[PDB]
RNA sequence: GUUGGAGAGUUUGAUCCUGGCUCAGGGUGAACGCUGGCGGCGUGCCUAAGACAUGCAAGUCGUGCGGGCCGCGGGGUUUUACUCCGUGGUCAGCGGCGGACGGGUGAGUAACGCGUGGGUGACCUACCCGGAAGAGGGGGACAACCCGGGGAAACUCGGGCUAAUCCCCCAUGUGGACCCGCCCCUUGGGGUGUGUCCAAAGGGCUUUGCCCGCUUCCGGAUGGGCCCGCGUCCCAUCAGCUAGUUGGUGGGGUAAUGGCCCACCAAGGCGACGACGGGUAGCCGGUCUGAGAGGAUGGCCGGCCACAGGGGCACUGAGACACGGGCCCCACUCCUACGGGAGGCAGCAGUUAGGAAUCUUCCGCAAUGGGCGCAAGCCUGACGGAGCGACGCCGCUUGGAGGAAGAAGCCCUUCGGGGUGUAAACUCCUGAACCCGGGACGAAACCCCCGAGGAGGGGACUGACGGUACCGGGGUAAUAGCGCCGGCCAACUCCGUGCCAGCAGCCGCGGUAAUACGGAGGGCGCGAGCGUUACCCGGAUUCACUGGGCGUAAAGGGCGUGUAGGCGGCCUGGGGCGUCCCAUGUGAAAG
């Protein structure tokens, strides 16, 4: 269903700090801030010219690995963006952050989407007062994302809820610590969430 | 082992046999008036349609000669006797013929 | 005759019937003449029962006798109220 | 809409029957060119005054024979034999493909 | 809030061009190789329209009629026996309605079969609805049953009764039909005049009434029959085809036109705008690809067609030339007591044969729907459900965080180190599976009461899916595999091998120091899937309508003349055939 394997390889393989672990991510023991080169034997060895097809695959893999997702959903939730009216490249980045397993991460209830998906799947997060245990939940506007009161007392949430206290939430969300409920405001733009992705390449990728 | 509603065959055959009768009865009967209307007479001939007609309709009370198929015979048969009769005769006794 | 039956659709475990008129000897889901309202018995909406109460009295006048689960619906919509 | 059609005859050679040849002109569903397609109909002339050269009209009528389901309607002009040639000559071009 | 177009390798010492082959993409009713957890919705014999064991899928009505049979109450000659009245149920039969719908297939068909638009002055439609007028008398038939006789069953015969919503006659005639004239549009439409002909059923209960029926007639709605214009695959190496053919007169025939059938007449009919013949093929809405144009496909959903082992046949009914009705020839199969009989899964399961391959001989009318009796209710392999199969789509899990200037093994080296790598172990955190307790939606009507059997309202019984979904509480870290790593094409080193073993879609590599073969370490891509093969579209501007060429690359007929056809100088007027604009109908639903 998901990756479940070695993560820091992803970050090295793409030459970009993929913030997937959690607190170790910004620490000075981030594998990229330790070994910033592609893994596996031929790391320090001279990397030849990137084939014109290469750099368009990797950025596609960056986003793929940033959100923790397969490649059918990636495609299928990309097909929709291509058909849905608007700029193909950032509608796709809209239906992505709309995914439930993302939002919880953006709400700081977890420091990792990979961490967040478990909490979603385990019956801890609540939308509009319902036990939604689905990661792939297209969160719509005006929705009530909150930690289930039946499980709003664990030794994990509070630590990471407190961990936010007064964090600069995404300029598109509404976080209430201790209230534990975070409302989905508008919907994102690339200019609102800057990532190391030339998302246009993913287009130019998925058009070959 | 089989459909006891096979009874419809019984009902069918006795209906069939009780159809071939009256339908054929119109035949030889109305085959009699024409020759009589041809060979001359009208009293003992226009009397025949009188009953012939009555039978065609009576066939139309049931599923035999049904519909306006009578109105195919009840129209083309009393269509010829006229033309048959002016050939030596002229429309004689007061039977089924209007004027 | 001609019937005011229903036509079941929707996902399995989600019967969505179309209050419709076919001829009697027609399949459940065939070339009907007139849909005259949707019907869900599982109650998913507040407007869960529409009925053309005027167009019904068309086919009801020209001769369309319906089924039990079809007569009561016209009552639940109020086709027989006229007073 | 009982399909009125207008076309030149082709024959006057059968009793109460003629051979209207009508012409259809239309594009080509694949090529922008506008092409010709023609078809031969058999018609009902009970007056036997519709003859060769007569440019007439025909109508989708009740069945009259096997290949005769149209009636003649009215006349447009009679002096048109130079078209009958174009039928008379074409079918005589058909001659020279044999042994 | 819908929008659209990528190329690459390969001939040569080398280059450009034409040119072909091969590949990356999307889809599959797919199979196979290696893996394999759960749930929701779908889908699943393309091959032999080959053969089928067995079960089941077409019945319903005592408020139609008579009868055998069983319970219950009443009985009679004072009487055995028995016989009878009433009520319930069952067996069958006469009768009415349904077995022409439903469900399966794709052989056939190159056709008005389908699609589209029309026409019907050429017609049909029981059960439905609306309106008008009626049901007075009389006769009778055959089964059921009784008697006898035959056969193993199949079955059948001969005699004798009888009831009825059964048959038949007469009586009346709202009114319908018909020959012959007359009033108007015009194909047989609409009236009317005289003549002729045509009707009927009873059952019930709360009988001075109501329900359910019957007969004649007109109209609506639905559902059909037929005719027509138009589009519908290849082969010109099929260039002529035609004796019901082509038109008519007349008769027949059906609900209706028809050369559909027959008789006589006259020679006409079709064809290079492709007749006739051959091959393939059900058609459409749709589906796949393609930017588009186009190209291929119509399984499952829905519409039409045709078929029920091959073939013909008609009856019955309003409706069939009827899958589970009948008859007859052919082929096949099955049964026996041998004289003789019977059968038709291309209906749901299920077997066999063919195959690379294809589901449980399950549950229930609870729901929708259908047929019957008004009604309780019966039947319903239509259906609603579950069962199998990664066949498809979607969703989800095999943990999360912290965690070593970095354990072990394995791999590489220039021996200093470098890689697997937060990967492991470890601490904490939740808790797929598991356990208990509650427990659905789908199900409110048919029925009953008040009420007129109206309107309206009140009351009550009913679940296969399923103790499922879900909900409340408790509780364990717990399956990962496959392909590739020379360019296309993302992703590198070691070893053995030494034209051998082998790989390989095109190029090609291996002829000792291989990034291509076999293995490992590692890396790339996907992931409960990954690869192979096959097919469809593309890429193929490589059949060029959009969108190509013919000096030397494949291509100008050896030339001339010329029919059909294609094309055509300037000006003016008309009709408006192609053409263009607006409205309206259609373009069904699902897509
Ligand atoms: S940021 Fe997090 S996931 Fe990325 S290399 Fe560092 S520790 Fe690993
Ligand atoms: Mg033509
Ligand atoms: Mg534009
Ligand atoms: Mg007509
Ligand atoms: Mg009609
Ligand atoms: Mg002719
Ligand atoms: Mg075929
Ligand atoms: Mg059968
Ligand atoms: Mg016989
Ligand atoms: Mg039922
Ligand atoms: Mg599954
Ligand atoms: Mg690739
Ligand atoms: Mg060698
Ligand atoms: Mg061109
Ligand atoms: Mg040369
Ligand atoms: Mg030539
Ligand atoms: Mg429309």
């Amino acid at each position: 269903g998901r990756y479940i394997g070695p993560v820091c390889r992803l970050c090295r393989r793409e030459g970009v700090k993929l913030y997937l672990k959690g607190e170790r991510c910004y620490s000075p023991k981030c594998a990229m801030e330790r070994r910033p080169y592609p893994p596996g034997q031929h790391g320090q060895k001279r990397a030849r010219r990137p084939s014109d097809y290469a750099v368009r695959l990797r950025e596609k893999q960056k986003l793929r690995r940033i959100y923790g997702i397969s490649e059918r959903q990636f495609r299928n939730l990309f097909e929709e963006a291509s058909k849905k009216k608007g700029v193909t490249g950032s509608v796709f980045l809209g239906l992505l952050e709309s995914r439930l397993d993302n939002v919880v991460y953006r709400l700081g209830f977890a420091v990792s989407r990979r961490q967040a998906r478990q909490l979603v799947r385990h019956g801890h997060i609540t939308v509009n007062g319902r036990r939604v245990d689905l990661p792939s939940y297209r969160v719509r506007p005006g929705d009530e994302i909150a930690v289930a009161e039946k499980s709003r007392n664990l030794e994990l949430i509070r630590q990471n809820l407190e961990a936010m206290k007064g964090r600069k939430v995404g300029p598109w969300l509404s976080l209430d610590v201790e209230g534990m409920k975070g409302k989905f405001l508008r919907l994102p733009d690339r200019e609102d969430l800057a990532l190391p992705v030339n998302e246009q390449l993913v287009i130019e990728f998925y058009s070959r | 082992r089989n459909l006891s509603a096979l009874k419809r065959h019984r009902q069918s055959l006795k209906r069939r046999l009780r159809n071939k009768a009256k339908k054929s009865a119109i035949k030889t009967l109305s085959k009699k008036a024409v020759q009589l209307a041809q060979e001359g007479k009208a009293e003992e001939a226009l009397k025949i349609m009188r009953k012939a007609e009555s039978l065609i309709d009576k066939a139309a009370k049931g599923s035999t000669l049904h519909k306006n198929a009578a109105a195919r015979r009840k129209s083309r048969l009393m269509r010829k006797v006229r033309q048959l009769l002016e050939a030596a005769g002229a429309p004689l006794i007061g039977g089924g013929l209007s004027a | 005759m001609v019937k005011i039956r229903l036509a079941r659709f929707g996902s399995k475990h989600n019967p969505h019937y179309r209050i419709v008129v076919t001829d009697a000897r027609r399949k459940r889901d065939g070339k009907y003449i007139e849909k005259i309202g949707y019907y869900d018995p599982r109650k998913t909406t507040p407007d869960w029962l529409k009925v053309d109460v005027e167009r019904a009295r068309y086919w009801l006048s020209v001769g369309a006798q319906p089924t039990d689960t079809a007569r009561r619906l016209l009552r639940q919509a109020g086709v027989f109220r006229q007073e | 809409p009982k399909k009125v059609l207008t076309g030149v005859v082709v024959s006057d050679k059968m009793q109460k029957t003629v051979t209207v040849l009508v012409e259809r002109q239309f594009p080509h569903p694949l090529y922008g060119k506008v092409i010709k397609r023609s078809k031969k109909y058999l018609a009902h002339d009970p007056e036997e005054k519709y003859k060769l050269g007569d440019v007439v009209e025909i109508i989708e009528s009740r069945p009259i024979s096997k290949r005769k389901r149209f009636r003649v309607l009215r006349l447009v002009e009679s002096g048109r034999m130079d078209l009958v040639e174009k039928y008379l000559i074409r079918r005589q071009n058909y001659q020279s493909l044999s042994k």
